RNA sequence: AACUGUCUCUUAUCUUUAAUCAGUGAAAUUGACCUUUCAGUGAAGAGGCUGAAAUAUAAUAAUAAGACGAGAAGACCCUAUGGAGCUUA
RNA sequence: CACCAACUUCCUAAACUUAAAUUGGGUUAAUCUAUAACUUUAUAGAUGCAACACUGUUAGUAUGAGUAACAAGAAUUCCAAUUCUCCAGGCAUACGCGUAUAACAACUCGGAUAACCAUUGUUAGUUAAUCAGAAUAGGCAAUAAUCACACUAUAAAUCACCUAUAACUUCUCUGUUAACCCAACACCGGAAUGCCUAAAGGAAAGAUCCAAAAAGAUAAAAGGAAAAGAA
RNA sequence: GUAAGUUUAGAUUAUAGCCAAAAGAGGGAGCUCUUCUGGAACGGAAAAAACCUUUAAUAGUGAAUAAUUAACAACA
């Protein structure tokens, strides 16, 4: 089945135009005070998520290397320790990671 | 058609979803923070939380050690679990695995994203959210119907 | 392409009917524009009235000081018209008045300065100059010609008739030209009129008659969101004068300006003024 | 092809008179050849209409079409040029005036099946034109009280004139 | 005969499809259409005529019984003091 | 005890009497030439001189319709990175193709989307004395193979070496890449031989939802046409 | 009452209706034919090629008229 004639661009622009059919607009934008960047309510900031994310791969680049090997998981406790950051007695018996750049401000 | 369903539909299969589960698991104890999609995420966090607690349960257990082994592709973690993990999570009774809402992946796709990551991990903190203080003029104002009350 | 040139000339020519569509050209002033002469239109001008003018004072009481002032801007890189302007409006005001006066002599001296300030407003007495084309023979120094500018011109015109045909021709041409710009024109619209019912009274007693008792004397959908009231103003128990409206403030004071008219005799059948007369 | 919307920017007016109010800023930003549909641009542009400059650009952020992506980028450009180029004191001032997107030049292939069967395809390409006017966006409307219809209804009945009366 | 959801008598789960987001993007078709119901009229015949009736604008999602639905050079048999072609003993 | 209603008729101004093949007569759009005119005109002479309609021809752009339609195993420390989950025709030659090979740089076009390139541009490449391709005249021949022996059979199944003549010291040329071919396409199709069967070769999941309806698969209380047995 | 007609010469085109209404013949309903008559609204009969009122067609914010779906139980 075919369609019986041409539909007009004035009822074609009423079906396209019609409210159901248009874009709406969100009000549930947020601002991130860590990076002064837009965010959603129930979204994250990603400007600061950047840096989170890219230590982690720093960090777990320095685990890699230190491993070796696969399957090297420790049955140990891991801690991460930043230049000017000296071991504790509690730090004992626990794998440590070193960390060249200094302890950053928002890693506690 | 989804009313009163307690699992959801994942992989090619049921025992694709347990393989799927069965990876994301794994990744999740050798890194302890995965990013996944909501979804899966939401699937799987019961399931990390119940395998703290067959790590709690005790090594000597053949259960656990069979749960364990099942569950865990890579067996140097087999260890890690009962030394590691098992031993962080003492003090807790529960809420061992946090799950947080990441941005939407910009792949074209707009897939739901979430973080799943061990409480107590000696990773970076992750950006949690911080309630208002008390200092603000409404919780102030309330902080005065305290003090009369 | 399409060979030929007419038809290319005759796409220019449509072409230029757009342009001047879209982009009207900015008004200029049929004395600069070409084929212009003032002698010429100027007698014509006095033949089309069939009124003698002279046309060394015709010319003066067209010249303007704005006029002037371009002519001297121009030399450094003559008489006005106030004259003659002085003159015609000072005798149209006396004219003027004339004729409301005998017409209406029950009229009040404020009633006809109304009248007389609405006849020679600058708005009445710019259209009448433009309608006549006394813009074009208008000399001034901007175009379009300003209102008063143009005004001081009609009046200093009317001075200028007064020499050349005397006052019995001038006053022929104001009641064949302005006095007929009153027709169909009510008395409250040329004259502004507030606190009628006041002032009814106040006529009223100067005449020794008894204040009216309103009364209503008909009504229609009071309730209504369209409600018409018929108040009649009664004295010593003798309806005078009825208005219609939508309220009993609204009728009366429609009536109050009913009774004002038939007080001056403004009624709507009364007898029309007569241009017939050639005397 | 045509190309006014930029002949728009390069409109000189003339200087302004001591009797004359400061002139707002008009800024006429446009992409010509974008490979998006002008049908679905188009519900983009409509939306964003009337709209600041600050709340389109929130908006387009937090949005999964690729076209609002186009159009923060083409948001962006304009308001550089406007503030370097037409002497825009503050950023935040401006409201997107106009926003619609037009049709561009597009390349034909044929489309092969499977079965033996052939198909028209098209490259489509798009132009996208805005008007940015410097300032907030204009109030919204207010609708019509009950009041305000009922008063010129009773208007529009005085207004009637008799028709075909002596 | 047995066998079985063929059926008495259907139900449940999974995959595909489906629905949503994003990217890309055809074909047959098309006089114009501001594209209703009943009865009449007519050639078996009316969204557009006659007479009644109904009727905010715009949308959105579903099903295929009938209009003895629309269709082709489809099917069958027979005729010709029809043609034409062919063969002759 | 009437009115209304037709250009029938009267009235003011005019007019001077009722369909369509065909036939008689009067004009006209456009272009060129002759001769004039000079913001596009005149008189003559000429002609590829006038399109709302041939399922006309060519081009453009709509409608159907943003509809049919199409798509990548997981995690991470990263795309010639590791590890995990699962699949099971792979490697050589022939033939064909002819630079699709490889590196770099691009992000427009091509892949029916991205990532990435198979795209765009530039530069590079495939190595052979061993792998592959590129003198003459006479004389004379009974008896297959089949582990060839026995043993049979029927479809009836192998130059050499002698006798003379002629020449008299040699390693160049060409082929060599590839994920590749025949089917209009990066087409669920077609495509010889040898070895071997996973050590080789691979990925069904673009995301979300779990609609109805429909298709495929699995399961069935009691019964068995409302198992593999006979004719 | 009215204005065409006859002859001579040249020359083609048209030569198939439709419906209504009369007169016949087949026939017995109705049909099937032959013959005569009339018709082609912009008005009317409901819409109505074929019936009725209507001589052409012009402007006017005049007038008189035509046809014109309506009609008003029985016993001496
Ligand atoms: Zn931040």
């Amino acid at each position: 089945a075919a369609p019986k004639n041409r539909r007009t661009i004035e009822v074609n622009r009423c079906r396209r135009r019609n409210p159901q059919k248009l874009i709406k607009i969100k009000n549930n934008i947020d601002i991130c005070p860590e990076c002064g960047h837009l965010k959603q309510k129930h979204v994250l900031c990603g400007y600061c998520y950047e840096k989170v994310r890219q230590e982690t791969t720093k960090i777990r680049q320095q685990i890699g290397a230190q491993e070796g090997g696969p399957f090297r998981a420790p049955s140990v406790e891991t801690m991460v320790l930043y230049t000017g950051e000296k071991p504790s007695e509690k730090d004992q018996g626990k794998r440590i990671v070193e960390r060249n750049i200094k302890r950053p401000s928002w890693f506690t | 058609i989804s009313h009163g369903r307690v699992y959801r539909r994942l992989g090619l299969g049921p025992e694709s979803r347990i393989h799927l589960l069965r990876n994301l698991l794994t990744g999740l104890v050798r890194h302890e923070r995965i990013e996944a999609t909501w979804a899966r995420a939401d699937e799987m966090r019961g399931y990390a939380e119940k395998l703290i607690d067959y790590g709690k349960l005790g090594d000597t257990n053949e259960r656990a050690m069979r749960m364990a082994d099942f569950w865990l592709t890579e067996k140097d973690l087999i260890p890690k679990l009962f030394k590691v993990l098992a031993p962080r999570f003492q003090g807790q009774n529960g809420n061992y695995t946090r799950m947080l809402q990441i941005p939407n992946r910009k792949e074209q796709d707009r897939a739901k994203m979430a973080v799943i990551e061990y409480k107590g991990n000696y990773l970076p903190p992750l950006p949690l959210p911080h309630r208002d203080s008390n200092l603000t003029l409404l919780n102030q104002l309330l902080l005065g119907l305290q003090q009369d009350l | 392409v399409k060979k030929g040139f007419r038809a290319a000339f005759r796409f220019q020519k449509e072409l230029e009917r757009w342009r001047l569509l879209r982009c009207p050209p900015p008004p200029v002033r049929r004395s600069e524009k070409p084929n212009w002469d003032y002698h010429a239109e100027v007698q014509a001008f006095g033949s089309r009235l069939q009124e003698t003018f002279s046309l060394d004072l015709l010319k003066t009481a067209f010249i303007n000081s704005c006029y002037i002032k371009s002519e001297e801007a121009k030399r450094q890189s003559l008489k006005d018209n106030q004259e003659l302007f002085e003159q015609g409006l000072s005798f149209s005001h006396r004219c003027l008045t004339q004729f409301l006066e005998d017409e209406f002599p029950d009229l009040p001296a404020e009633g006809t300065e109304s009248l007389v300030s609405f006849l020679t407003g600058e708005a009445v007495v710019c259209h009448v100059a433009r309608n006549l084309a006394v813009e074009q023979l208008t000399l001034s120094a901007e175009f379009p010609v300003p209102l008063p500018v143009l005004r001081q011109t009609f009046f200093a015109v009317i001075g200028a008739l007064l020499q050349s045909s005397g006052p019995e021709r001038a006053a022929l041409f104001i009641r064949d030209f302005l006095i007929t710009q009153m027709t169909g024109k009510e008395l409250f619209e040329m004259w502004t009129v507030v606190n009628p019912m006041g002032l009814l009274v106040e006529e009223l007693k100067k005449r020794n008659i008894s204040a009216p008792e309103s009364r209503l004397t008909r009504q229609s959908g009071s309730t209504t969101a369209l409600p018409l009231y018929f108040v009649g103003l009664y004295c010593d128990r003798k309806l005078i004068a009825e208005g219609p409206g939508e309220t009993v403030l609204v009728a009366e004071e429609e009536a109050a300006r009913v009774a004002l008219r038939k007080l001056y005799g403004f009624t709507e059948n009364r007898r029309p003024w007569d241009y017939s007369k050639p005397k | 092809i045509s190309r006014k919307w930029e002949k728009k920017n390069k409109i000189v007016y003339p200087p302004q008179l001591p009797g004359e109010p400061r002139r707002p800023a008009e800024i006429y930003h446009c992409r010509r050849q974008i490979k998006y549909s002008k049908d679905k641009m188009w519900y983009l542009a409509k939306m964003i209409r009337g709209m600041s400059i600050d709340q389109a650009l929130a908006q387009l952020e937090f949005n999964d079409k690729k076209g609002a992506q186009i159009i923060k980028e083409v948001l962006l450009e304009a308001q550089d040029m406007a503030v370097r180029d037409h002497n825009v004191e503050f950023r935040s001032n401006l409201h997107i005036a106009e926003s619609t997107s037009g049709r561009g030049q597009c390349l034909k292939r044929i489309r092969y099946h499977g079965r033996g069967r052939f198909g028209i395809m098209e490259k489509v390409y798009c132009h996208y034109f805005v008007k940015l006017v410097e300032g907030p966006p204009p109030p919204p409307e207010v609708p019509k009280t009950a009041v305000d219809h009922a008063k010129d209804y009773i208007q529009q009945l005085r207004s009637r004139t008799i028709i075909h009366t002596l």
